[PDB]
């Protein structure tokens, strides 16, 4: 019985690995995507005017 | 003839817990050190990616 609950512990704590270290990818992702996008001050900042 | 010396108190100095020192260090007092050889401290960290 404490082994049986002793590695449960380990596949929840490797399932708990799975989801939160995706959240991640969105928050890698839509960062990288900004960056995409992303000219500097110095080009962008006479076509503004 | 029974004489009197003249005799000046040891200079005290009170004892750390008023000092902020206690900040470095939290402080168990201990009950034994001819019985402890080696104490540890065991980490484990679980490293997302």
């Amino acid at each position: 019985f404490t082994e049986y609950a002793g590695a449960i512990k380990t596949i929840t704590s490797a399932l708990q690995f799975g989801m939160d270290a995706l959240e991640r990818g969105l928050v890698d992702t839509v960062l990288a995507v900004k960056l995409r996008h992303a000219p500097p001050v110095f080009i962008l900042k006479t076509l503004g005017d | 003839e029974a004489l009197l010396g003249v005799y000046t108190n040891v200079v005290e100095f009170v004892k750390f817990l008023e000092t902020a020192l206690a900040a470095a260090c939290v402080n168990t007092e201990f009950k034994d050190l001819r019985r402890m050889i080696d104490g540890k401290i065991q980490f484990k960290i679980s490293m997302p990616t």
